[PDB]
């Protein structure tokens, strides 16, 4: 069916049509174009007129000009093709290498997997960061979410993420380029290749690329999200097997939204956000999930407005997901990497009769001598050092210890740090915090716990210190 | 004939209604009666919202609007350099007629992926606190934000000063060219400007790209896209250009106005829905190209004015998670003798050292975290402090004294590298802090007229070799004590 | 020819046109008004109908009153015969002295001076101020702004400044008073016949003064800074001779701005401003401005809303100014007078390249050392100054004493002071805080200091109290 534009503002584009009116998002085909153009039907306005949102730039279309309804909301290709390759918010490959040969796809939009279909099993993975397995431990096929300000590191967690739990995977990744740098996107494209998770002459690779970064317009944004979970929904459902996703970043999702808001016809909620901010966030996370046909383990960065989580975008977040790490912008001007708050980042799994009542009982440890010595940074901000008891001081140089041992350097941090990146496994984690509790190392110096791996490379460190 | 002409059914505050244009494309150029341009932002089923470039009192009702049948373009290439031009690229320095020989489009978009590469290039700003603690690469975006009167445009202006010195020099990829982008200034600031770079040098490969505040919102709105395509010329062409955007602080409010008068609603602080794309779109189009593409840069450096250090606010918000890194400026520690006035610790650079020369990445290493040790102690200190925690505090002084700079004596590579040297050794932790300064000044000219091949070898092995770091050494020991007494 | 209003509200008028259309900024005629009612085009509203802002009280409109088109925007009295007079917004003389009969006329509108006309000219203009000529010192030909909230002292600087400034140059002047005390003008106009630098006898006047006060609807407020604009620019290109440009406040300007966009049907900015906020600044603003032609040193006084110095529109003033004096309220409740902020005042020409290296020097070592002394502020309020250690007390002790020596009796200020009003050279100036800072008058009292001229006069008054 043929329709015709009578309106063009911006990303908002409305559209006639005289016969047979398309239903609520499907994808139109601008016609006269160099490059395809998509228009999305969000709303149906009345008079046979429908509301539209641009897929990319509106330069250059007049009003009269043919729009055909495909039939079906936004298809993209789907499979073992997509390994390899970068693709759009519209399924178009942008890595130059030809076009995605196969018969088979799905449509962006879907409804989001039954209470039914919901699956309670919860088991803890490594991921070799002492702050996250210690504290904070991730769940396999669990909901987990990194906040953060700008600058703080999301980007460089994730990346780690990616370097090592990518490795203890058989399976397949996918990563979500949502409105950030398009330089990032060459940095990992080619970071790939060079570690060989991405091979561009045989079938080996084992990351799929869909990108929208922020130089494309709202309505590519808002949609790049759905674009890149429609393909590890296909990994889950289509095959049965354990698939890992992440999105860098999930909060240009809502902010993509809110752009186009006011042209949309609405009335601006709080804080300039957009009314439907909860429910569009749902129709979309509720189908990032772990279901019973298979797996998702979801690694989400989300950017914190101002670093202020109380922000509706971040706020709303918390709810969807099973692990958080919050990063902190005081604890990052430390030099403390990764730059989590151990004293604001939760996980669930986090009980006795899970991780381990020894487990458990460290991470509170940690957390309450870190706590404590939050209350005894107030007073030696005034009165300083000498004002402490004996046992106030020995507390304090523990907790500092436990800040520093909390640190270590990442192996996508070479420039950064200096020294070489590491992995440090759970049951060593646990017992390094447990000997500096118990005071097995109230001899060493302050230094020596900092950007190390394991409790044995403080105490070498020790020495190298002296002469 | 209403397909390729139209009429002004209303005209207010630089926003004309149109009837007809029935052809016309959404952001196309049009022609008014008087010679005005226009350009096509609103297409409404029953009119055309034409945002006005210039005086609306020669717009009237009834007056023809006519088609040019293109997009906004702006003249490009080497033959802008050491002219003053406008938002279209109309000289306004009145030295003749730019003969450019090529045009480009003012809305191309971002290279992708592909044809980008890693940043690997120093581009080097002269300011000492810069080079080390902040450092930027070709290709890089990198913003200068800061309330008034903390010195922003003097780091842009130093930038731009200092690149004499490889535009003087052989090594062609060596080299940098220059863009200054004035949004929303006044003539005569712009004009002082111009004479400042023309005094050192500076012009011959500089374009100046002025919207001052008299011209109309759409030239202030267009004005950083013109500059842009300016730098993108030589960006594919194998070359390296650097564009200043001062500020996009003013270019919002003069988009806002754009916006808010073609009758689309406001949102945060009045702003539109699309303010963040507005500068997105602008600061992804810095990039570093891959050899097959050229090879060639363009390194952004927006500026942003806050308003009472209140970083929280809409515009500033939306700049600071674009770029790669941003410089603060405080007026409290500008006041306080730390001059340039960045905030070390809320300045931060993502290339990082892949952006130093192998010399500065030696000395400036240590300097970040060692003064945020110091930045620690600083407001935890006279309860009297054990001598571990009072060397922390005296470093981490010394260090600061030698972040302090003049204006408009950029600094070469390798005497920021001796200078930051000496306090990075500890050879000036038994000094006392007011002569730090009074130290750098004078040790630097001695080793200027004496050791010229200790400066010399540092410049061209691009390290600090083991006979210059006993040299070094052997220099500013002796010079310590001679000043010490 | 001939229009009809067909929409009265506030300044804002609606007229529609028969056959051929006013063009805007037009000048308007509306018949049946005792007295002159100018309405100017601001707006096409299409079928035939104009928006128009009057320039006067729009009571006694009424629909199908008739209205002509003058053919123009509005046109002023300018030339040499408008010096000693007093004008209104439309040109029209408001001081009972009969009709301005001037040679020439010019329309209130005009574009501002392209790029090639600037003038990179920066020489410093001794105002006999100690806090202005230290710390930010004005230039010749510049732009200048008094920042300041309600009561600081804005009114009272900008009357000094004429005082010291306008005697000393041998040229003409222009004050416009822009939606403030009309009692001021009074004051200010027989004062000046006082003196001599208006005479009503002869043409030997030197000031011409346009007024528009807080007692005139947002049409005429809005425009009057252009009126007296006009009268500036003529002086500036026209003859060569430099001119003088005196005008509060400027604020009313936006503020009567933000009246009539409330009616003329726009979209709110933030705080409520007009969206045209920084435009309408900007067109005005670049037209106060030194030519290679003619030289015009502007003075400004910049009122301050709420005491917000983040409000839009003192905020976007900045950028139009080449010195700065921004006035602060805790500093005049301590009794500090001017109150000067020291560290929030600046000037494109305090740089030792042009100020020299000594002058230059002393002025960062006056603002370090009271920066210092604000940071210590908190632990001082809790404590006490006797809780601070030997190097601090010795900051606070100097600093305070500088503070006090910031502060001047000012000649306007010499009956709310009694006291004789005291104009100090540069030298003199530099000189007396350089002592302070080095340490020489550390034995003397802190209200020695307070509110005398050259450092001399501070050691005369140690003396009675010895
Ligand atoms: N490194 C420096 N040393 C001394 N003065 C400086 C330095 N940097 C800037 N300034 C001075 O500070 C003033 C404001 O600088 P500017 O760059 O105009 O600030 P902004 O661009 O933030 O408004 C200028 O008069 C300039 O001379
Ligand atoms: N693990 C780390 N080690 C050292 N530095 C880090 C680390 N993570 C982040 N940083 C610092 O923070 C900067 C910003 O990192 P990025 O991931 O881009 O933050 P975000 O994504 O939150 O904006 C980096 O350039 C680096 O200097
Ligand atoms: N330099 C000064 N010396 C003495 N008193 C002053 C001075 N400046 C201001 N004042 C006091 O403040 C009052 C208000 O000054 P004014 O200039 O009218 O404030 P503004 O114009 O900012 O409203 C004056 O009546 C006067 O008593
Ligand atoms: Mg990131
Ligand atoms: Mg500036
Ligand atoms: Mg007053």
């Amino acid at each position: 069916t043929t329709g015709r534009i009578v309106a063009v503002i911006g990303a908002v584009v409305d559209v006639q049509f005289d016969e047979g009116l398309p239903p609520i998002l499907n994808a139109l085909e601008v016609q006269g174009r160099e490059t395809r153009l998509v228009l999305e039907v969000a709303q149906h306005l009345g008079e046979s007129t429908v509301r539209t949102i641009a897929m990319d730039g509106t330069e250059g279309l007049v009003r009269g000009q043919k729009v055909l309804d495909s039939g079906a909301p936004i298809r993209i290709p789907v499979g073992p093709e997509t390994l390899g390759r970068i693709m759009n918010v519209i399924g178009e490959p942008i890595d130059e290498r030809g076009p995605i040969k196969t018969k088979q796809f799905a449509a962006i939009h879907a409804e989001a997997p039954e209470f039914v279909e919901m699956s309670v099993e919860q088991e803890i993975l490594v991921t070799g960061i002492k702050v996250v397995d210690l504290l904070a431990p991730y769940a396999k096929g669990g909901k987990i979410g990194l906040f953060g300000g700008a600058g703080v590191g999301k980007t460089v967690l994730i990346m780690e993420l990616i370097n090592n739990v990518a490795k203890a995977h058989g399976g397949y990744s996918v990563f979500a380029g949502v409105g950030e740098r398009t330089r990032e996107g060459n940095d990992l494209y080619h970071e790939m290749i060079e570690s060989g998770v991405i091979n561009l002459k045989d079938a080996t690779s084992k990351v799929a690329l869909v990108y929208g970064q922020m130089n494309e317009p709202p309505g590519a944004r808002a949609r790049v999200a759905l674009t890149g979970l429609t393909v590890a929904e296909y990994f889950r459902d289509q095959e049965g097997q354990d698939v890992l996703l992440f999105i860098d970043n999930i909060f240009r999702f809502t902010q993509a939204g809110s752009e186009v808001s006011a042209l949309l016809g609405r009335i601006p909620s709080a804080v300039g956000y957009q009314p439907t901010l909860a429910t569009d966030m749902g129709t979309m996370q509720e189908r990032i999930t772990t279901t019973k046909k298979g797996s998702i383990t979801s690694v989400q960065a989300i950017y914190v407005p101002a670093d202020d989580l109380t922000d509706p975008a971040p706020a709303t977040t918390f709810a969807h997901l099973d692990a958080t790490t919050v990063l902190s912008r005081a604890i990052a001007e430390l030099g403390i990497y990764p730059a989590v708050d151990p004293l604001d980042s939760t996980s669930r799994i986090m009980d006795p009769n899970i991780v381990g009542s020894e487990h458990y009982d460290v991470a509170r440890g940690v957390q309450k001598i870190l706590q404590d010595y939050k209350s005894l940074q107030d007073i030696i901000a005034i009165l300083g050092m000498d004002e402490l008891s004996e046992e106030d001081k020995l507390t304090v140089s523990r907790a500092r210890k436990i800040q520093r041992f909390l640190s270590q350097p990442f192996q996508v941090a070479e420039v950064f740090t200096g020294h070489l990146g590491k992995l440090v496994p759970l049951k060593e984690t646990i017992k390094g915090f447990q000997q500096i509790l118990a005071g097995e190392y109230d001899h060493l110096p302050e230094q020596a716990f900092y950007m190390v791996g394991p409790i044995e490379e403080a105490v070498a460190k020790a020495d190298k210190l002296a002469e | 004939d209403l397909e390729e002409t139209g009429r002004v059914l209303s005209i207010g505050d630089g926003i004309a209604r149109v009837h007809g244009l029935r052809n016309v494309q959404a952001e196309e150029m049009v022609e008014f009666s008087s010679g005005l341009k226009g350009m096509s932002l609103n297409l409404e089923p029953d009119n055309v919202g034409v945002v006005v470039f210039g005086n609306d009192k020669l717009i009237k009702e009834g007056d023809i609007v006519k088609r040019t049948g293109a997009i906004v373009d702006v003249p490009v290439g080497e033959e802008l350099l050491g002219r003053v031009v406008d938002a279209l690229g109309n000289a306004i320095d009145g030295k003749g007629p730019i003969g450019s020989k090529a045009r480009r489009r003012v809305g191309l978009k971002a290279p992708g992926i592909i044809p980008r590469i890693s940043v690997r290039e120093p581009m080097q700003t002269g300011i000492k606190a810069v080079d080390s603690l902040v450092p930027i690469g070709r290709g890089q975006r990198e913003l200068i934000i800061g309330d008034r009167q903390t010195g922003k445009t003097s780091i842009a202006i130093d930038t731009i000063i200092n690149q004499k010195r490889f535009n003087d020099g052989t090594d062609e990829k060596k080299k940098l060219y220059c863009i200054y982008v004035a949004i929303g200034q006044k003539r005569s600031t712009v004009a002082q400007l111009v004479k400042r770079l023309t005094d050192a040098d500076a012009m011959k490969y500089t374009i100046v790209v002025s919207a001052t505040a008299s011209d109309a919102a759409p030239l202030q709105y267009l004005a950083p896209y013109s500059g842009c395509s300016m730098g993108e010329y030589f960006r594919d062409n194998g070359k390296h250009a650097l564009i200043i955007y001062d500020d996009l602080s003013k270019q919002a409010v003069a988009y806002r106005q754009m916006s808010l008068l073609l009758r689309r609603p406001p949102g945060r602080e009045a702003y539109p829905g699309d303010v963040f794309y507005l500068h997105s779109r602008l600061l992804e189009r810095a990039a570093k190209m891959n050899d097959a593409f050229g090879g060639g840069s363009l390194t952004a450096l927006p500026v942003i004015e806050t308003q009472a250090g209140d970083v929280s606010a809409y515009i500033p918000t939306n700049v600071i998670s674009i770029t790669d890194g941003q410089i603060f400026l405080e007026t409290e520690l500008f006041y306080k003798g730390i001059r340039p006035a960045i905030n070390v610790g809320l300045s931060v650079s993502r290339v990082g050292s892949a952006a130093q020369t192998r010399a500065m990445k030696q000395v400036a290493g240590t300097m970040k975290l060692e003064l945020a040790q110091y930045r620690e102690v600083a407001a935890f200190a006279g309860s009297d402090l054990d001598a571990a925690t009072q060397q922390l505090l005296s470093r981490g002084v010394r260090l600061t004294e030698l972040l302090k700079q003049g204006q408009y004596s950029p600094m070469a590579i390798e005497e920021q590298v001796a200078v930051i040297y000496a306090g990075v050794r500890g050879y000036l932790d038994k000094l006392e802090p007011s002569k730090i300064t009074k130290f750098e000044n004078a040790f630097l000219s001695h080793v200027i007229s004496q050791h010229q091949a200790l400066l010399g070898k540092i410049r061209t092995d691009g390290k600090i070799s083991e006979e210059s770091d006993a040299k070094l050494k052997e220099i500013v020991t002796n010079f310590l004590a001679g000043f010490e007494a």
